[PDB]
RNA sequence: CCCCCGUGCCCAUAGCACUGUGGAACCACCCCACCCCAUGCCGAACUGGGUCGUGAAACACAGCAGCGCCAAUGAUACUCGGACCGCAGGGUCCCGGAAAAGUCGGUCAGCGCGGGGG
RNA sequence: GGGCGGUCGCCUCCCAAAAUGUAACGGAGGCGCCCAAAGGUCACCUCAAGACGGUUGGAAAUCGUCUGUAGAGCGCAAAG
RNA sequence: AUGUCCUGUAGAGCACUCACAAGGCUAAGGGCACGUAAUGUGUUCUAAACCUUAUGAAACUCCGAAGGGGCACGCGUUUAGUCCGGGAGUGAGGCUGCGAGAGCUAACUUCCGUAGCCGAGAGGGAAACAACCCAGACCAUCAGCUAAGGUCCCUAAAUGA
């Protein structure tokens, strides 16, 4: 949960247990790197909830999120991902996830647990936060109610990307 | 190039004076054995033409 | 229409004047106010003086662009004072057109 | 001020080579100087991890 | 010729691109792009085509003519410092 | 059950792909282009549907690419003829993710059934 | 230093929407209509003459993110090249060139250029 | 490979290995024209396409309208 | 070294091409339904498809290069830039790297180009053995070192750390 490190290159980023590390922050960019112990602290419980520190090795100390998740492709090193901090004044990529959870009141006709195997939400958020608490996947599977994407518990505010209409969870036994 | 009245036409303007047939056709859409013209022919102006063989 | 309208004549136009240089461009404005005129020597240049009114003022739309075409065909035409010019010809040809081209020559010009 | 000359032949491109049209030089045992042209200090850097500091 | 199903044996055809002149490289009326065999005048290719672009060249002497309606000509008038003489 | 017919044709070659994605319950991913005979995969699913339940629906990331072009063997030295084979490849891909519980990855079990190469579950 | 018919540079750091305003010199409508011009029909944006009236959306000006639009050396993706893990892909380091989204900002600019004014 | 069949000229590329850049019993569309005019000049007009409801009008053919990286069409593959 | 212009692969990405997954909505849509002047009333599901979520690719788009060519500035090695002619060869190759084509990405099978190699020269390594790591010679010396290969032996070289 500290800093160092500086390394311009992909050598250490390509050597046993470390990362590859990315910084943009308000005059202050490089790549750093850090090991990667209890580097899987992201999608677990911190994602978003909640903002710490970092104490880096010299200056500052910039609280910053989680920036969505990632893992790895396939495998499940994690080969290098992203990492946001508050500290700008315009990107983009939000991590408001919408989940599965509960017994999956299916037998009522026909129909397995909750699916969804996607990995993208119609979201927003404008500064750069992504708080943690929604729900959306339950209310009554049936028909006459349905429950997806395009108001929902929406983080804090409104919604803006394009067209607001996606899919994710929804219903259809 | 084919022969019998069908499809393609064998037609070739007649100038007097003014030696050319214009050597190109079209087809008989239009009618048949009369076939008015003008247009230039060695060079000078313009000629005779007429259609007739 | 005009401003939606006013399109086909403008790049074509220069085509003759970018194309050979040999010939002036022209301004030519509706507003049925004043009449004025403003030309300048070969497409790779805009700028040159003129004059206004404090001459006959009575406005119209006919007689009125013949006018300039004598009136004032050399009294801002300083450089060269004729040499080898085009009319623009942004519009139809109402006789504004007509009445100004065939009161060019009337004092200068070589068209 | 005082050159001298890296350590390889074959494996080398004929990029590389153009560094013998260049400046003319046979094998490796007895390298030497160069006349006065920045514009050839970077006409070696290809394995430079193979000359030394100038000596 | 004679043919029919379950085999075929027919021929195949392409041209030659050919195109000349190789960009900053003295002028004249060499010809460059046949893709368009008709081809047409150009003067002093410029570059041309949809969308910015045209190629940086700039070398005066003649005419040019060049491909087709796809890219562009160019006509202009400049050498490329040059203008006054020669 | 791919394309209806638009032609035929395709190459070769492999290496990895492009079709990751973070999943919700418990992924499962490929790793490179292994082997499923298309007929394979024509049993892939009823294999992973024995007898799971009833009824039951999930999600996979993949879909039949194809054609090969195997041809008789009367005496190989010719041009070709037709596909009669069907082949998927794929690379790192998602295709299948549980959302009960206590069954995990059953299906998932004897998925790597059909599977000469290695395909792990993972999870995210 | 004023408003302002206009020619470029240009080519969405000038697409649209919100407030209001100037009309007398800038610009719109209009008026009269048979005749130059004669509009697929008529003359309405293509017509000959102009002093009411008004500037209402269209003509102008600045404030003005709701999304566009320019948006970075910085990690990735891509790459002339060096020995290698290693199965073709794929991959480590050394190691140059060096996307994109995302980070801020700004967006309704700006300079010469022909004028009707206190 | 004999060879029945299948092949014998030109044109579109895929694969051709970002300049040129080949092959093939590897693959797909055809032809040896048109036109006195889809030729030259000057001029005005943005095309499929949805919606508004109204005709012989159980969609659709009629018209007004905004939208229209214009998605028409420009003589018959194809690229530009 | 440097100036200057482009090709647009690799990929991103998507919005004209073919298709791709989920949600809102779509039935000008269709039929299960006691109707029944379009059926005004009502319903249920893809489906075209708009937005969103956010898919693929040799033959996709306003993106974007390695490299390469064009000439130019200048010299480092040498005739490199520079045609006319007496006369060749014999047209039917192989392999590793670079990628595809017919292809259970199989074949010192077969097509292609690009460096090398053997058709025109030997070795160490490789058990000896055309392209593989190192290296291509004027004839003679039981003179030296480098790279590969090796440091236990049959035939060299520390079972040195």
């Amino acid at each position: 949960m500290e800093l160092t490190a500086k390394p311009r290159t992909p050598k250490q980023k390509l050597d046993e247990s470390m990362i590859a590390a990315v910084a943009y922050n308000k005059e202050n960019n490089v790549s750093f790197a850090l090991d990667r112990k209890a580097f899987d602290r992201a999608f677990r419980q911190q994602s978003t909830t909640g903002l710490f520190d970092i104490t880096v090795e010299g200056g500052e100390t910039f609280p910053a999120l989680v920036k969505a998740v990632q893992m790895d492709k396939r495998k499940r090193a994690p080969i290098h991902v992203d990492f946001y901090m508050v500290t700008y004044g315009e990107p983009v990529e939000v991590s408001v996830p919408v989940h599965t959870t509960g017994r999956s009141q299916g037998e009522v006709q026909g129909g397995l647990v909750d699916i969804v195997v996607h990995n993208l939400q119609i979201v927003a958020p404008g500064p750069r936060r992504i708080p943690q608490e929604l729900v959306v996947d339950v209310t009554k599977m049936n028909i006459g109610d349905h429950i997806t994407a395009g108001d929902i518990k929406l983080p804090e505010g409104c919604t803006l990307a394009a067209d607001p209409e996606l899919t994710v969870v929804s219903v259809l036994p | 190039a084919k022969d019998g009245p069908r499809i393609i036409v064998k037609m070739e303007s007649s100038a007097g004076t003014g030696f050319y047939y214009t050597t190109t056709k079209n087809r008989r859409n239009t009618q048949a054995k009369l076939e008015l013209k003008k247009y230039d022919p060695v060079a000078k102006k313009h000629v005779v033409f007429r259609e007739k063989k | 229409a005009t401003t939606i309208r006013r399109k086909l004549r403008t790049r074509r136009k220069v085509r003759t004047t970018t194309a050979a240089s040999g010939r002036l461009r022209l301004s030519v404005y509706r507003s049925s106010k004043h009449i004025y005129a403003q030309i300048i020597d070969d497409s790779r240049g805009q700028t040159l003086a003129a004059a206004s009114s404090a001459a006959l003022k009575s406005g119209n739309k006919t007689d009125t662009a013949a006018a300039v075409g004598k009136a004032l065909a050399a009294a801002a035409a300083e450089k060269g004072i004729k040499q080898v010019v085009f009319d623009r010809g942004s519009y139809k040809y109402h006789g504004r057109v007509k009445a100004l081209a065939d009161a060019a020559r009337e004092g200068g010009l070589d068209f | 001020m005082k050159i001298k000359l890296v350590r390889s032949v074959i494996g080398r491109p004929g990029n590389q080579v153009k560094t013998v049209q260049a400046l003319g030089l046979r094998k490796i045992g007895d390298s030497r100087e160069v006349s006065d042209t920045p514009a050839v200090r970077g006409m070696v850097k290809t394995v430079k991890h193979l000359l030394e500091v100038q000596e | 010729a004679h043919k029919k199903g379950v085999g075929s044996s027919k021929n195949g055809r392409d041209s030659n691109p050919k195109y000349l002149g190789v960009k900053k490289f003295g002028g004249e009326v060499v010809k460059a792009g046949n893709i368009l065999v008709r081809q047409r005048g150009t003067k002093f290719k410029a570059g041309q085509g949809v969308g910015m672009g045209r190629d940086h060249t700039l070398f005066a002497l003649s005419d040019g003519k060049v491909v087709f309606i796809n890219k562009g000509k160019g006509a202009r008038f400049i050498s490329i410092e040059a203008a006054q003489t020669e | 059950t791919k394309f209806r017919k638009q032609f035929r044709g395709r190459m070769t070659g492999d290496a990895k792909g492009g079709d990751y994605v973070a999943f919700g319950d418990y992924g499962l991913i490929a790793m490179e282009p292994a082997w499923i005979k298309s007929n394979q995969i024509e049993a892939c699913r009823i294999v992973m549907s024995r007898h799971f339940r009833r009824g039951g629906k999930i999600y996979i990331r993949i879909f039949p690419d194809k054609p090969v072009t195997k041809k008789p063997a009367e005496t190989r030295m010719g041009k070709g003829k037709g596909a009669v084979e069907y082949w998927v490849s794929v690379v790192k891909p998602g295709r299948v993710m549980f959302e009960v519980a206590g069954v995990t990855e059953e299906q998932a079990k004897e998925a790597f059934r059909l599977a000469g190469h290695k395909l792990p579950i993972q999870t995210k």
